[PDB]
């Protein structure tokens, strides 16, 4: 009875399949893939952020030169300068007039915002998708368990053992190269660590926040201070993190395909509705009811009464139930034409009980399996009027 | 010092204080960590790890360790004791067989446990040598200053002691250790709980139909499978393990060097080990074509070396490499 | 490797002790009757069939699990590296990770 | 599967939860004596070494 089932990847709607175990009473499913969070394999390549030209205070030798050296600070720009007369609080102070030397030095450093407000590149591989699958199973009526997709993983949470996927729809909405910012995720071809052109994205490129080493192509060019005054002309491109916040591109949670949402959290891409998942469950046999205890319902009749050719469960149909005992009777349309809101219907001794459903074909000729009794609920449906609210329960469009 | 039911206690199933649980022949260094139900170490009070407290009666006996014997197929070597627990260097053995000598009696305890000692390495010795390379074995410590794990050690349940149930010249007479809590009634109807000093028994007479119990939970125990539960509660008593498995580099194995012999793109190797040695290679083409064989019998072997190279692993001796153009 | 770190069984002396499925990993527990448990004074429970014994055992990580342990992985492709030396030209040195 | 590799399956070392298919089957102790027959496959980590 290990109920294999191909199953559409779509998040917010149950998939009430039916266990046709030969010998005992069938049992309905209710498989709602409440989430499709993905979490691909990734690598933190480098944080970037806007620089801060945290200038070390220049040297001023008063009569003669002060040769600079290339200190190992990131992008340590330093250039000796002569021909000053530095006004500092008493007019000038160095008594020479051309031998007055000024050595300006400036290096690039991570902002304090780099720790917290920072873009973040990644080389993104495929990884392994997940889900908090609820099944309000059978008469169990509950399990809300986190699972995987790889087609040999069980998750014995509740009582049922369930194996999912691998899904066929391998579209990772993440591209190979991704930039990430706070919550807005950008599938951007970041240039690389160690290379980013100044002004362009990644002018600062630190491996992480702690990493004292980095790559700072900022085109930081010191110029001589003017007219014998102490200061430090640092001529520099404002960061490619400054832009990339107001001349950027749009976020993947606003431009992705096939229906995904995003988080700066394990780097999941939630709820990506695409393709199918070959899902298979091993039910606990204890949860089964033996066949000789559920009422046999045959010699019945089914008919629509007001079929709504729609998404919400507007389709209805009375069923002239013709039972033997009285009790519950799980139901399902093995044809995917009709999706039913009721998993189970209570029965007195051969009464009648309408259920709700939804279809996509004008003439819904769908079988209905009322606990081992098939029936065609043939009829005709009506279009609605009022179509602006969230996503459907029908999801069965085909040739009609 | 807990007391439990040893399985083949010299004759048969006694109740030894040194009842052996949790034999662990899972390391490599000839060592086993064992738990006696007896807590040797310091005395009852405060002194000298190298003394010896087991249970005799309801009571301890915190005295000298004089003549401990762990043993297996051969007599083992003690390594160190701490708490309920002893580490001892043993050879392989189908069983484990423990015992001290109080002085009047042998008073040992024995148990089944599959033991082996593979050293880490492609040499399958039976015993650690004096020499050879060092490499990362798994092994237990000598020491006690240890917290890497802790096992639950809550209370004892009751225990039987029919030395209590004397006779009051016609009635069966219970007493108490020190005011301890004796849980008492008989098959007949008389006092039904028992939380008392020395009681008598109005109704029953026979010692063999009464509840000689000792709720004496002033000192916790190890939670042996051979313990009856203290039904009241999960009392406290989280307690460490001394002998953590650690990443010691055992003084370890080494197999005698090979005899390299040249042929045309072929290594003849007359070979002659000390012990069964797992040899293996990797023809470094994208065609791997590896080989594995434990060698204990000296054997001249062959290896079709290719143009680009092969490598060669004479046991945990380092891997060789070879240009065969 | 596991360690069957047995919790110490219950022994009710006259009548049953129903076990429950505690949430320990692989919590195996089975009530048993028909005992007469020799514990240091001969038996101690005065009944002879109503003597009940409830054995319980769960699986737990060894202490070696922390240190001596196999380790599975789902392995993707990632990105290869090298400490490329170039004793370049007349530069004659750089040993860099790339 | 018990005996096979991964009879114990813990996410990490800290993870108190795990999966232990060891086929651990307790049997009744013998002849009125206190002990705990635990009948179990030695691990698929014992083999695999």
């Amino acid at each position: 009875y290990e109920h294999t089932a191909v199953m559409p990847n779509k998040v917010g709607i149950p998939y009430k399949a039916l266990v046709e175990r030969p010998g005992y009473a069938p049992v309905h499913l209710q498989i709602q893939l409440v989430n499709t969070r993905i979490i691909p394999s990734t690598n933190l390549e480098y944080i970037t952020c806007k620089y801060k030209t945290k200038v070390p205070s220049p040297v001023v030798k008063c009569c003669g030169a002060t040769q600079c050296t290339s200190k190992p600070h990131p992008d340590y720009q330093c250039q000796v300068f002569t021909g000053v007369y530095p006004f500092m609080w008493g007019g000038a102070y160095c008594f020479c007039d051309t031998e007055n030397t000024q050595m300006s030095e400036a290096y690039v450093e991570r902002s304090e915002e780099c720790s917290i407000d920072h873009a973040k590149a990644y080389k993104v591989h495929t990884g392994t998708v997940q889900a908090m699958v609820n099944i309000t199973y059978g008469s169990v009526s509950w399990r809300s368990a986190d699972v995987y997709v790889n087609g040999e993983t069980p998750a014995k949470i509740g009582d049922a053992k369930l194996i999912i996927g691998p899904l066929s729809s391998a579209w990772s909405p993440f591209d190979n190269k991704v930039v990430v910012y706070g919550h807005e995720v950008y599938n951007y071809d970041f240039p690389e660590y160690g290379t980013g052109k100044a002004g362009s994205f990644g002018d600062l490129q630190s491996r992480t926040s702690t990493s004292n080493d980095l790559y700072a192509n900022t085109n930081l060019k010191l110029q001589r201070p003017q007219a014998g005054i102490v200061h430090t002309p640092f001529t520099q491109a404002p960061s490619g993190f400054e832009r990339w916040k107001r001349d950027k591109g749009a976020p993947l949670n606003d431009v992705a395909p096939f229906g995904c949402s995003i988080a700066l959290e394990p780097l999941r891409a939630e709820n990506c509705a695409v393709g199918s998942i070959p899902i298979s469950i091993d039910i606990p046999d204890a949860a089964f009811t033996r066949i000789s205890e559920t009422p046999t319902v045959s010699d019945l009749e089914c008919k629509i009464t007001e079929c709504t050719y729609a998404s919400d469960f507007g389709g209805i149909a009375t069923v002239a139930y013709k039972s033997s005992k009285a009790g519950n009777c799980p139901i399902h349309s093995p044809s995917g034409v009709a999706v039913i809101k009721e998993n189970d219907v209570t029965l007195a001794e051969s009464g009648s009980f309408t259920f709700h459903f939804s279809t996509a074909n004008i003439h819904p000729a769908f079988k209905l399996q009322v606990c081992t009794s098939a029936v065609t609920c043939k009829g005709d449906c009506k279009p609605p009027k009022d179509h602006i609210v969230d996503y459907p329960a029908q999801h069965t469009e085909s040739f009609t | 010092p807990y007391i439990a039911d040893c399985p083949n206690c010299g004759h048969s199933r006694c109740d030894s204080p040194i009842a052996i649980e949790e034999v662990r022949g899972d390391a490599h260094a000839g060592v086993i960590r064992i738990q006696t139900s007896a807590m040797f170490g310091l005395k009852t009070d405060g002194v000298d790890l190298a003394y010896m407290s087991f249970m005799n009666g309801k009571t301890q006996k915190s005295i000298k360790i004089d003549n401990l014997h762990v043993r297996t197929s051969a007599p083992c070597s003690l390594v160190s004791h701490h708490g309920y627990y002893i580490l001892a260097q043993c050879p392989p053995g189908d069983t484990v067989t423990v015992g001290f000598h109080d002085g009047p009696n042998r008073h040992t305890c024995t148990v089944a446990h599959k033991v082996e000692f593979r050293p880490v390495g492609r040499e399958k010795y039976r015993h650690p040598p004096e020499h050879g390379v060092e490499l990362p074995c798994n092994r237990y410590t000598h020491k006690r200053a240890d917290q890497g794990h802790y096992v639950e050690m809550h209370q004892p349940g009751l225990v039987a002691d029919h030395s209590l149930l004397s006779i009051h010249s016609a009635k069966v007479k219970i007493t108490v250790p020190s005011g301890a809590q004796v849980k008492y009634y008989c098959k007949c109807p008389d006092v039904r709980e028992g939380i008392t000093s020395s009681d008598h028994t109005t109704t029953c007479t026979d010692v063999k139909q009464c509840r000689a119990y000792l709720i004496d939970n002033k000192k916790w125990v190890y939670n042996s499978g051979r313990l009856p539960r203290g039904e009241g509660d999960t009392f406290k008593g989280k307690l460490h393990v001394p002998f953590v498995p650690v990443k010691a580099k055992c003084i370890a194995t080494l197999a005698p060097e090979p005899l390299v012999e040249h042929k045309h793109r072929t290594l003849i190797l007359h070979l002659h080990p000390d012990h069964p040695t797992l040899l293996t290679t990797r023809s470094l083409g994208s065609d791997a074509n590896p080989t594995r064989q434990w060698i204990e019998r000296p054997t001249t072997v062959n290896f079709t070396v290719t143009g680009e190279g092969l490598e060669y692993t004479w046991g945990n001796h380092p891997p060789k490499r070879v240009w065969a153009q």
